[PDB]
This record gives C-alpha cells, sequence and structure tokens, in this order.
C-alpha cells in the first residue's frame, strides 16, 4: 500500500512435531502447537506480534476426524544458549484437537467387546462338546490379531500405555486364565476316579454347597459342571465390570 | 495421428503415438498362484469322500473357503479395482467359493441326516427306496 | 542425499569480523542398527560433518568454547529447544575431530567432526505390547499335555494353533526389524525357540495319542515302556486299553515336566542377555545435563 | 447322498475350472497392432516411399 | 500463451491437481462423490481480477467441465455424471470459480470381491443352526465364519475413509452380521449345553417341556429317555433359532442392501 504497509499471506504446509498423548485413545484430545519466530533477527531488532490471540479459523475446512476445541497464540521471549545477550521472540500457536471416536469404536472397540464377551461364554459350553478349546484358542487368536491392529494405530513411545492397550492386555491375561481353567475343568471331567480319588473338600464344596447356594466318574463330571456354572457367572460379571471400569 | 475435426491452431490436432502391445509371461503366476489355488480348491471334493463319522468335513470345506478368500485378497491387491471386467482368476475364485459354500451346505445337510434318530425324524419309505436301493446301485456303492 | 542445511538462514556479521551461522537442519543419516538385544537395545548412531569443498589445510574444524572456557566436545542440548523423544533416550553424544591422510600420493590432509549419538530404547511399550503377549502365548504351549489323550482331545489342534499365533508374532517382529543379517534379535531367537518347542509338543502329542489308542488286537505292548510308565517314571481287552491309556498319561506328564524345564531355561537365558544389555559405563559426560 | 453330491459337484467343478482356464490360455494379441489395418508395423515390413 | 493482435491472451496450461474432496462414506460401494475444484486468483481481489466461467464456442454460457469424449482417458472405477461449473461471488474479498465432478462409483468390483464373499460367509453362519450338535463341528463353523467376517471388516475398514462423520452402509451391514454371528455362537453354545444334559446333571422343568415339546414343535413341524428329552428340546431350540436367524438375517441384510441401492445420484447437480 502507498503508506508502505506490506501484507504477505504465503501458503504453507506445516509438518510440525506434536507429542501425541495416547493414554485415552481413541477418546483422546491432542494439544498440538506451532512455534513460529524470526530465525536470525532477535526481539530488539525485529518484533513479531500476534494479529489476534486466536488463529483465524474462518477459512478452516472442518476435519471429519478432529474437532478443534480451542486455539490460542502466545508470544514468548525465551533466551537461547547460542545467543545469551538477546532474547528471541516466538509466537506459539496451539490447537486442542479432540478425536471423533466413531470410526475407531466401530472398527476396533466393538469387535474386541464381542471377543471379550465370548471369552466367558466358554464356561457354558460343556466339555462333552469337544470344542471348548477350539472356542478359547480362536478367541485368543482374534484378540492377538486385534492387538496387532492397535499397535499400528498408536505411537511406540513408552511414555504411557493406551487405555485400549491396557484393556487388550487385561483381556489377553483373562483369555489365558480362561484357557488354563478350561483345561483344568476338562481334565477334571476326564479325570479317572480310580487313580484320582476325590478329596473331601472338593466334594463338600462343589456337590454340597455350591449348587445349593461310573458314578464316581460322573461325580468328577458333576464337579466340573458346577465349576463351569460358577466360572460362567464370574467370567461374565468380571467382563462387564472390567468393561465398565474401562469405559 | 491427425484429428481432422480439430482446428489447425489447436494443440490436439496432431500427435505421434508409440504403442507397446506387451504380453505377460504367465509361468510365474501359473506356478505360484494358479496351481496352488486350483489344488486347494479341488481339495473340497474330498469332503464327500470323508466319512460323516470323522467330524471334520465342515472343517475341510470352511478351510478351503478361507484359503480361497485369502487368494482372492491377494489377487485383488495385485490388480486395479477396475469395474470393466472381472479378472479370469477372479472369476475362477468366485465360482470356486460359491461351489465351496454349496459344499458346506451339502455337508451340513449330510451330517444332519447322519445323526437323525427315529425319536426325532421319520424315515419315509420313499426316501428308503430312493437312497438305499436305487441310488447306491447307480453309484456302484 | 540432503548434504546441506534445510534453511539458508542469514549469517550474523559481528563487529571485529566474527561471522556466525546457525541454520536449522533436518538430517537423515546412516545408522547401522544392532538388533540383538531388542527391545532393550542401545544404538551408536553417528553424525559426520565435513567441508564438502576444502581439505584440512584449507578449512579446519574446532569445537565451540563455553562461557567458562571449556570446549563443548559434544552435541549441545538447549533446554529451551530440546524436546525429548518418547521412544529413544539419549545417554551420550561425544564429538571427535578426526584427521586423515589424503590420497595415496600423500595428498593434503582431510578432517571431519563425528558426533556419536549413543541412544537407548525406552522398552516399556514393547514389553507390554509384544513381550508379554509372546510369553503368554508360549505359556499355552505347555497346556496341551493336560488335555485328554482320547477322542475330543484337541491337543494337536491347540498346539498347532499356538504355533501359528507365534508365527504371526514372528511376522510382526520381522516387519519392525530390518532385514539385516549381521545378528538375530534375541526376541526373534526366543520366538524361533518357542516354535521349535511347539513342534516338539505336537510330536509328543502325536506319540501320546498313538500309544493311548493302541490296542492288543493290533499292537504288542512293549514291556520296557509299559513297566517304565507304570512304575519307574511315577516312582522316579479292557485291561490292555487301560494300560495303554495309563502309559500315555505318564508320557504326557513326563514330557510336560521336561518341556516346562527346557522352556523355562531357554526363555530365561535368552531374555537374561537383554536385561544385562545396559548402556556401558563411559567416560563421556551425559548428553542431557541433570 | 455324499457320493451322489460327489458325482454331481466334482465334474461341475472340473468343467468350470477347465472352461475358465482354457478361455484364458487361448487369449492372444491380434496379428496386427490395429484391427482393420492390414499393415503389421514391423521392422521387416519396411514401407518404402 | 497465445496472444491475438487485439490483445486477447489465451493460456491453456496443463495441471496435475490433488484437491481435497469430502467423501460421502455412507452408500459405499454404490456411493457417488461430489468433488470440487476451486480455482481463484491467490492475490488479486475481486476488484482487480474478475473471474468468469468460460463460455461455449458459440458464446453460450456452457458452464461445464469440458471433456473431449474422443480422447478423454475413461477411468475404470468412476463414471462422470455431472460436471458443472459455477462462478461464486464474494460473501478485499475474492471471486472463485468452482468446478464440480459428480462421479458415481462403478460397483461391480466391490460386489464381487467384498459383498458376495460376505454374503456367502453369512449364509454359512446361518446354516450353523442346521448342523446337529453330535457332529462336534458347530463351534468350528460358527467361529470361523465370525473370524472371516471380522477379517473382511478389518480389510474394508482400510478401503473406507477414516473420517467418522458417518458409518458406511456396508460397514453397518458387516457389524450387524458380526453381531448376528456372535449370537449364533452364543445360541450354539446354548444348544450344546442343552444337548449334553442328563438327569444326573439337569432335571427338566415342567415349563421347559411344555414350551419346547408342545408349542414350538407344532409351529416348527417337528416330532436315557430324559437325555433324549433334553436332546429333542435342543433340536427344537436349534430349529427355532434357525428360522428366527433366517428371518433376522434375510430381512436385515436386504433392507440394508436396498438402502444402499436406493440413493442414486440426483438428476440435478444443485438439489
Ligand atoms: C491399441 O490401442 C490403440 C489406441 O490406444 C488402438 O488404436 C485404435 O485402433 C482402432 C481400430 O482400428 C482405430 O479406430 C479406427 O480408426 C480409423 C481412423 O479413423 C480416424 O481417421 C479418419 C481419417 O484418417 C477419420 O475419418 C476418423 O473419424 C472417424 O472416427 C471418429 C471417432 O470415432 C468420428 O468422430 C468420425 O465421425 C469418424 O467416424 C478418425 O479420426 C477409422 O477409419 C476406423 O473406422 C472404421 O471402423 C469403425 C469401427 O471399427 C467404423 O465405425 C467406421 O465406419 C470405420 O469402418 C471401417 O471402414 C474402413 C474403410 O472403409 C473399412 O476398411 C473397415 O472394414 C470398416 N470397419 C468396420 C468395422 O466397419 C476406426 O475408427 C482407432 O482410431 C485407433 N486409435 C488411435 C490410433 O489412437 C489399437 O487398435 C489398439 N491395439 C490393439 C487392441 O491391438
Ligand atoms: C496446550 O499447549 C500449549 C503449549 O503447546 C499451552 O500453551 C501455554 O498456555 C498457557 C496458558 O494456558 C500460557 O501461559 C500464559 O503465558 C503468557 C505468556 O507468557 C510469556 O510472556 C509473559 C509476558 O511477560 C511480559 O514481561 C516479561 C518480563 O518478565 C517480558 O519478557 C515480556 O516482554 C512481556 O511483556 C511472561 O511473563 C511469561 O513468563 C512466564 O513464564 C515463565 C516460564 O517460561 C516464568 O518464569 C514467569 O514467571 C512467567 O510465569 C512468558 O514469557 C502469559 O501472559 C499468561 O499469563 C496468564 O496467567 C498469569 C498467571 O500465571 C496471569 O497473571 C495473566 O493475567 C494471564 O492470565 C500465561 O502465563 C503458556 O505460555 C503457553 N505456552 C506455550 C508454549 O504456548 C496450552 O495451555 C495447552 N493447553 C491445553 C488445554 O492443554
Ligand atoms: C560408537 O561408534 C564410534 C564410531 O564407530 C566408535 O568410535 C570408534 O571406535 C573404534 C573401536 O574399534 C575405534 O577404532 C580403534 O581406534 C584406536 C585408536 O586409534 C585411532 O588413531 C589411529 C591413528 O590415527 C587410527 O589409525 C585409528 O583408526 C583410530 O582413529 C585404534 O588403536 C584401534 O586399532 C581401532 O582402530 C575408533 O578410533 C573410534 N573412533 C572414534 C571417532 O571415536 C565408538 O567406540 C562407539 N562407541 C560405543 C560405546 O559403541
Ligand atoms: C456438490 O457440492 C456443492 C458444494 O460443495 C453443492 O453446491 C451447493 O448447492 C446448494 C443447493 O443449491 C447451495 O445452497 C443454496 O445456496 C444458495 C446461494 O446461497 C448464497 O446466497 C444466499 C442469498 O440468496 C445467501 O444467504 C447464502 O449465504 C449464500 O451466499 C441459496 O440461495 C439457497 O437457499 C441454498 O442454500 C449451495 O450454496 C451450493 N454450494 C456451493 C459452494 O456452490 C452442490 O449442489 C453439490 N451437488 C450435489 C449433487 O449434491
Ligand atoms: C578490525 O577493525 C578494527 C577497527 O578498525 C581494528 O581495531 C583497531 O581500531 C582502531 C580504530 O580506532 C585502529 O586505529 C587500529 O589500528 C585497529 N587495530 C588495532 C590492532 O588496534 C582491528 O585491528 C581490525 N582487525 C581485527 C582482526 O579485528
Ligand atoms: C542467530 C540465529 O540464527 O539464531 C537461530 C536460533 N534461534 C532463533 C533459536 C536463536
Amino acid at each position: 500500500q502507498y503508506t508502505g504497509h506490506i501484507t504477505w499471506t504465503p501458503p504453507a504446509i506445516f509438518k510440525s512435531y506434536c507429542e501425541i498423548i495416547v493414554t485415552h485413545f481413541p477418546f483422546d484430545e491432542q494439544n498440538c502447537s506451532m512455534k513460529l519466530g524470526t530465525w536470525t533477527y532477535d526481539g530488539s531488532v525485529v518484533a513479531i506480534n500476534p494479529e489476534s490471540d486466536q488463529p483465524d479459523l474462518s477459512n478452516f475446512m472442518e476435519s471429519g476426524e478432529w474437532v478443534i476445541k480451542e486455539s490460542r497464540g502466545w508470544k514468548h521471549s525465551v533466551t537461547y544458549s547460542c545467543c545469551p545477550d538477546t532474547p528471541y521472540l516466538d509466537i506459539t500457536y496451539h490447537f486442542v484437537m479432540q478425536r471423533l471416536p466413531l470410526y475407531f469404536i466401530v472398527n476396533v472397540i466393538i469387535p474386541c467387546l464381542l471377543f471379550s464377551f465370548l471369552t466367558g461364554l466358554v464356561f457354558y459350553l460343556p466339555t462333552d462338546s469337544g470344542e471348548k478349546m477350539t472356542l478359547s484358542i480362536s478367541v485368543l487368536l482374534s484378540l492377538t490379531v486385534f492387538l496387532l491392529v492397535i499397535v499400528e494405530l498408536i505411537p511406540s513411545t513408552s511414555s504411557a500405555v493406551p487405555l485400549i492397550g491396557k484393556y487388550m492386555l487385561f483381556t489377553m491375561v483373562f483369555v489365558i486364565a480362561s484357557i488354563i481353567i478350561t483345561v483344568i475343568v476338562i481334565n477334571t471331567h476326564h479325570r479317572s476316579p480310580s487313580t484320582h480319588v476325590m478329596p473331601n473338600w472338593v466334594r463338600k464344596v462343589f456337590i454340597d454347597t455350591i449348587p445349593n447356594i461310573n458314578n464316581a466318574a460322573a461325580e468328577w463330571k458333576y464337579v466340573a459342571m458346577v465349576m463351569d456354572h460358577i466360572l460362567l457367572g464370574v467370567f461374565m460379571l468380571v467382563c462387564i465390570i472390567g468393561t465398565l471400569a474401562v469405559f | 495421428n491427425v484429428d481432422p475435426r480439430a482446428p489447425l491452431d489447436s494443440p490436439s490436432r496432431q500427435d505421434i503415438t508409440f504403442y507397446l502391445i506387451i504380453r505377460r509371461k504367465p509361468l510365474f503366476y501359473i506356478i505360484n498362484i494358479l496351481v496352488p489355488c486350483v489344488l486347494i480348491s479341488f481339495m473340497v471334493n474330498l469332503v464327500f469322500y470323508l466319512p460323516a463319522d470323522s467330524g471334520e468335513k465342515t472343517s475341510v470345506a470352511i478351510s478351503v473357503l478361507l484359503a480361497q478368500s485369502v487368494f482372492l485378497l491377494l489377487i485383488s491387491k495385485r490388480l486395479p479395482a477396475t469395474s470393466m471386467a472381472i479378472p479370469l482368476i477372479g472369476k475362477f475364485l468366485l465360482f470356486g467359493m460359491v461351489l465351496v459354500t454349496m459344499v458346506v451346505v451339502i455337508c451340513v445337510i449330510v451330517l444332519n441326516i447322519h445323526f437323525r434318530t427315529p425319536s426325532t425324524h421319520v424315515l419315509s419309505e420313499g426316501v428308503k427306496k430312493l437312497f438305499l436301493e436305487t441310488l447306491p446301485e447307480l453309484l456302484h456303492m | 542425499g540432503q548434504f546441506g542445511v534445510a534453511y539458508d538462514a542469514n549469517v550474523l556479521v559481528y563487529e571485529g569480523g566474527s561471522v556466525t551461522w546457525l541454520p536449522p537442519a533436518i538430517y537423515r543419516s546412516v545408522c547401522a542398527v544392532e538388533v540383538t538385544y531388542f527391545p532393550f537395545d542401545w544404538q551408536n548412531c553417528s553424525l559426520i560433518f565435513r567441508s564438502q569443498t576444502y581439505n584440512a589445510e584449507e578449512v579446519e574444524f574446532t569445537f565451540a568454547v563455553d562461557n567458562d572456557g571449556k570446549t563443548i566436545n559434544k552435541i549441545d542440548i538447549d533446554t529451551e529447544a530440546y524436546t525429548e523423544n518418547g521412544e529413544w533416550a539419549i545417554d551420550f553424544c561425544p564429538g571427535v575431530i578426526r584427521r586423515h591422510h589424503g590420497g595415496a600420493t600423500d595428498g593434503p590432509g582431510e578432517t571431519d567432526v563425528i558426533y556419536s549419538l549413543i541412544i537407548r530404547r525406552k522398552p516399556l511399550f514393547y514389553v507390554i505390547n509384544i513381550i508379554v503377549p509372546c510369553v503368554l502365548i508360549s505359556g499355552l504351549v505347555l497346556l496341551a499335555y493336560f488335555l485328554p489323550a482320547q477322542a475330543g482331545g484337541q491337543k494337536c489342534t491347540v498346539s498347532i494353533n499356538v504355533l501359528l499365533a507365534q508365527t504371526v508374532f514372528l511376522f510382526l517382529i520381522a516387519q519392525k526389524i530390518p532385514e539385516t543379517s549381521l545378528s538375530v534379535p534375541l526376541l526373534g531367537r526366543f520366538l524361533i525357540f518357542v516354535m521349535v518347542v511347539a513342534t516338539l509338543i505336537v510330536m509328543n502329542c502325536v506319540i501320546v495319542l498313538n500309544v493311548s489308542q493302541r490296542t492288543p488286537t493290533t499292537h504288542a505292548m512293549s514291556p520296557r515302556l509299559r513297566h517304565v510308565l507304570l512304575e519307574l517314571l511315577p516312582r522316579l481287552t479292557g485291561e490292555e486299553v487301560s494300560d495303554w491309556v495309563r502309559m500315555g498319561n505318564a508320557l504326557d506328564n513326563i514330557c510336560f515336566w521336561a518341556a516346562l524345564v527346557l522352556f523355562s531355561v531357554g526363555s530365561s537365558l535368552i531374555f537374561l542377555g537383554a536385561y544385562f544389555n545396559r548402556v556401558p559405563d563411559l567416560p563421556y559426560a551425559p548428553c542431557i545435563q541433570p | 447322498v455324499d457320493r451322489l453330491c460327489l458325482f454331481v459337484v466334482t465334474p461341475v467343478m472340473v468343467v468350470g475350472t477347465a472352461w475358465i482356464f482354457l478361455q484364458g490360455v487361448y487369449n492372444q494379441p491380434p496379428p496386427q497392432p490395429f484391427p482393420g489395418d492390414p499393415y503389421s508395423y514391423n521392422v521387416q515390413d519396411k514401407r518404402f516411399i | 500463451v497465445v496472444v491475438s493482435s487485439d490483445g486477447s491472451v489465451r493460456w491453456q496450461p496443463p495441471g496435475i491437481y490433488r484437491s481435497s474432496c469430502s467423501i460421502q462414506v455412507t452408500y459405499f460401494p454404490f456411493d457417488w462423490q461430489n468433488c470440487t475444484m476451486v480455482f481463484s486468483s491467490y492475490s488479486y481481489d475481486s476488484s482487480e481480477v474478475s473471474l468468469q466461467t468460460g463460455l461455449g464456442p458459440d458464446g453460450q454460457g456452457h458452464q461445464e467441465i469440458h471433456i473431449h469424449e474422443g480422447t478423454f482417458i475413461e477411468n475404470g472405477q468412476w463414471e462422470i455424471i455431472h460436471k458443472p461449473s459455477r462462478l461464486i461471488q464474494p460473501p478485499g474479498q475474492r471471486q472463485e470459480v468452482i468446478f464440480y465432478l459428480i462421479i458415481r462409483r462403478k460397483p461391480l468390483f466391490y460386489l464381487v470381491n467384498v459383498i458376495a464373499p460376505c454374503i456367502l460367509i453369512t449364509l454359512l453362519a446361518i446354516f450353523v443352526f442346521y448342523l446337529p450338535p453330535d457332529a462336534g463341528e458347530k463351534m468350528g463353523l460358527s467361529i470361523f465364519a465370525l473370524l472371516t467376517l471380522t477379517v473382511f471388516l478389518l480389510l474394508l475398514a482400510d478401503k473406507v475413509p477414516e473420517t467418522s462423520l458417518s458409518v458406511p452402509i456396508i460397514i453397518k451391514y458387516l457389524m450387524f452380521t458380526m453381531v448376528l454371528v456372535t449370537f449364533s455362537v452364543i445360541l450354539s453354545v446354548v444348544v450344546l449345553n442343552l444337548h449334553h444334559r442328563s438327569p444326573h446333571t439337569h432335571q427338566m422343568p415342567l415349563w421347559v417341556r411344555q414350551i419346547f415339546i408342545h408349542k414350538l414343535p407344532l409351529y416348527l413341524r417337528l416330532k436315557d429317555a430324559l437325555k433324549e428329552d433334553w436332546q429333542f428340546v435342543a433340536m427344537v431350540v436349534d430349529r427355532l433359532f434357525l428360522w428366527t436367524f433366517i428371518i433376522f438375517t434375510s430381512v436385515g441384510t436386504l433392507v440394508i442392501f436396498l438402502d444402499a441401492t436406493y440413493h442414486l445420484p440426483p438428476p440435478d447437480p444443485f438439489p
């Protein structure tokens, strides 16, 4: 302009570093910033001032994955070790993005919820089916595949474990425990009574107390069945309790 | 190439086009893809020969279906998503998967029939005359 | 191929003829990775700076001198600029000004500054998300022995499915780790060892199912193996079928104990090397001051 | 029923597989690069002025 | 550039452009996309450079993307239906000329490679309820169907955009089907638990018999002793689930598939 006032509005693509906080992924919010300042001119030589305390979002093409909850630009005057006599000005614009979780809930969380629910269902399946391990190991494999999936979605930074990562590890431990106990129950059902006499405490619990609250082989099967009934309730409730405690 | 309808002062009126009519050397794909896919597909024919007492016929059929699905995944990665035509090996894979699905249905029906009981099913005289006298003789059983 | 700096910042010409240049640069540089102790590995990456044009008799490098007069013979880190990496810690970053002879005709000397970024992996992410899953999967390998040696016993099915899961984990590791063949990661060696053990579990399950399903109408019972499994190992036509079943169960038990001991020893010895793979004690000052 | 379904499906599978793959194998480029143009556009067929 | 003696300058530079286009995720793979190319002078204001849509050769206001149909490289996956242009007046502001490409996805590739396999796997997941418990393959088949559908979901999740403003109708179908197969596994476990019952394990109550022997077999056309009673109940319950799962799956899938097909691109580019 004739007054000498220059307005320059160059376009740029900024691939700025941002510390992605993975703790609450996919319900997480990310504080990402852009530290801009004159490189060679110090604050006593060229002073930069923010046009407005917030970035101009009027032309912002609204993202379909992230909502900008707030944005703000703060001017700073830090002194670097290169240049101790002269502080250098910068304006750090920042954006508090929040993820829209619908895409990740559908494609990640819901299948994992289905598999975690199926983890307890094995204790309703009788041993005579010959398929309890077929169910349990297949659930284990599916959860392993989904753990593989989540590892691709998150930074490998060791700052903190994601809540979905924690949930997946918990579910994996629960699956391993369910498999171990399923194997124990199967071995109990197939337990030969001639070589393995039933101890008094196991009978007193599982035949007398728990259900009220060839025959010897059937008694071992009855114990295993009562274990199955107890374990189903525990696994189903622990699953829902764990899901609620997580969500 | 000269386009007679294009204006003399247009850029599109003239061009020189060099063409490469190239044929794929298929032996690599025959060895690595087609032969394994066909062999695994034809494995589904063993489901009928496997006894119903084995309790593995559905396992075989569904495993063949899974392998065919994996092969279809591979080829769909190697080829563009053009809707102009279905690729030949893709047509083969779809046909094979349809047949394998039909074989799973047949196997389920056969297993259901195998475990039928007079307390739960009625063996009609026509069914007996068909499947015990006539057909096994026709099939040299 | 990006030899030079990313931004051609202005130089500062101070009075007295001192010229200062401090351009920002992003550098991608060759760092040979020693994957042996992954995820507990540390990497000796290095940055080699030299004049592209002038030899050591035309341009000579020296380290900057701190305000206290101490030479900064290391990568400088400014608290107002440095952002910690969440995956790699930095332990040491010494600098050395190297000097060499020129061409074989005793050519003019050459000089370069090499900074040795000794960085260390923060393993916590990989322990939780890889190591613990692989160990839990390897635990299920031993459970197949407790499964019945009779129809409906999914011993082989379980063993092969767990082997497949460990193979999937091997595929995951092969993606995250370079194709370099100078060494095998100890985690990869553990995976291979567990896969071998799982194949031996499959073999043992097949043997147990063979022995258990043997019959006097088709097999003659070996007196040595029968007497062993009946008395010597525990103390260390229906009757014949029961004897076969008991021998199968004894074989299952003894192979379970053997496999458990072997697996535990192997896994401990493999992971023990990674635990001992601390960053070595070195005379250099820490790169990031406390 | 098993053997009947074998005798039905196996020849159908084989015939469909053979039909598809034979229809593939017989595919060849035309003897001339442009259909309807008799010229071969080949080094040996120099079309002297 | 070509400069005429009257000072008319014509410039036809080639461009390779990668514009942002908000993807209509919903009706995949029958979806149609409305992509825009926004051309404007970067610097000069509407008071300095006035943009206009190019006229037709006869001077007609032929506000369309020009396509030389004899030489245009036809895309193998997308069909161009409407291609209008509009001059946008400013709300120091700038004018914009926006070109619109209304492209319809040609769905044959995804029908064959995705939808048909999923339908086949769903059909096999249905027949799970016809497989008798004594075969010992019911958990096998149901779980393998569920896992294969989950694999297809994970694969297709990479095909669809990661944006979460809506869920693709095919993804809704896949999720509904996966829920269906999870219920199929649950009900198969229920049927197996009923089948293996015995008077040493469970004693049949009056209501269970009254329902699953009297009422349901009459509707379903169905017809050691106590073990057989549990097994007959299990078979009737298995057949009950078969028909109900047939109804739920067939109606639900058809409604979802019809909804995808109904939403054809509009006949007018500016509805
Ligand atoms: C690999 O790919 C390349 C391209 O990437 C393929 O090359 C193409 O090959 C085809 C097959 O030959 C070519 O199509 C033919 O082109 C010629 C040349 O026509 C052009 O020049 C003429 C003047 O030189 C001009 O009149 C023509 O205009 C015509 O076409 C345009 C566009 O459609 C129309 O707008 C016009 O109104 C006009 O129709 C054009 O610029 C044509 O002669 C030839 O036309 C014959 O075939 C058509 C269908 O096959 C008929 O509709 C026509 O009526 C005409 O019929 C033919 O007439 C002959 C003369 O009497 C007669 O001998 C013949 O028997 C008869 N055929 C029939 C079937 O009736 C046709 O359009 C195409 O242009 C090439 N593209 C290029 C070079 O870029 C190549 O084939 C591929 N290789 C493979 C697959 O191996
Ligand atoms: C997301 O992440 C971003 C970062 O990525 C984060 O951004 C921070 O946001 C907080 C607020 O939420 C900011 O804090 C504000 O900072 C303002 C600017 O502070 C600078 O400038 C001050 C101006 O000083 C004057 O005088 C000095 C002489 O001292 C002179 O140099 C200057 O010319 C100037 O005229 C200065 O005082 C200030 O120094 C502060 O900080 C240093 C440490 O660096 C400390 O030693 C000092 O004592 C002092 O605290 C700094 O240089 C500031 O104005 C503002 O003040 C508010 O709070 C105070 C109370 O603390 C009130 O009195 C005042 O009225 C204001 O309300 C406040 O401190 C911070 O700077 C941002 N940082 C960055 C890097 O951007 C977001 O918050 C994150 N958000 C979420 C949701 O996660
Ligand atoms: C991290 O990486 C650095 C770069 O690889 C390592 O520094 C190098 O370590 C090697 C270890 O073998 C040293 O090589 C030895 O050097 C001594 C010293 O001789 C030097 O001087 C003579 C004469 O000029 C010259 O011929 C040598 O090459 C050396 O420059 C020799 O006596 C040995 O035979 C052998 O060559 C390198 O010298 C050393 N270089 C530098 C620049 O430090 C470092 O050790 C690695 N650190 C860790 C913790 O892994
Ligand atoms: C493809 O997407 C295009 C945008 O990306 C679609 O174009 C949109 O079409 C709709 C339907 O006509 C328009 O909405 C109308 O806009 C006019 C003009 O609005 C302006 O003027 C009024 C004053 O009359 C003012 O109030 C407004 O603020 C605007 O300045 C209105 O008169 C109508 O009531 C109605 O809102 C969109 O404006 C138009 N957008 C653009 C950018 O052109 C296109 O239709 C899409 N195609 C398909 C097939 O869906
Ligand atoms: C660089 O220039 C300065 C400024 O001229 C020199 O410092 C002295 O400056 C005074 C000006 O009052 C002259 O009279 C002296 O002759 C200059 N020299 C000395 C040695 O005092 C300075 O010498 C010049 N050179 C360097 C290397 O800094
Ligand atoms: C003088 C100069 O170029 O300084 C650059 C470094 N900075 C801007 C962080 C102080």
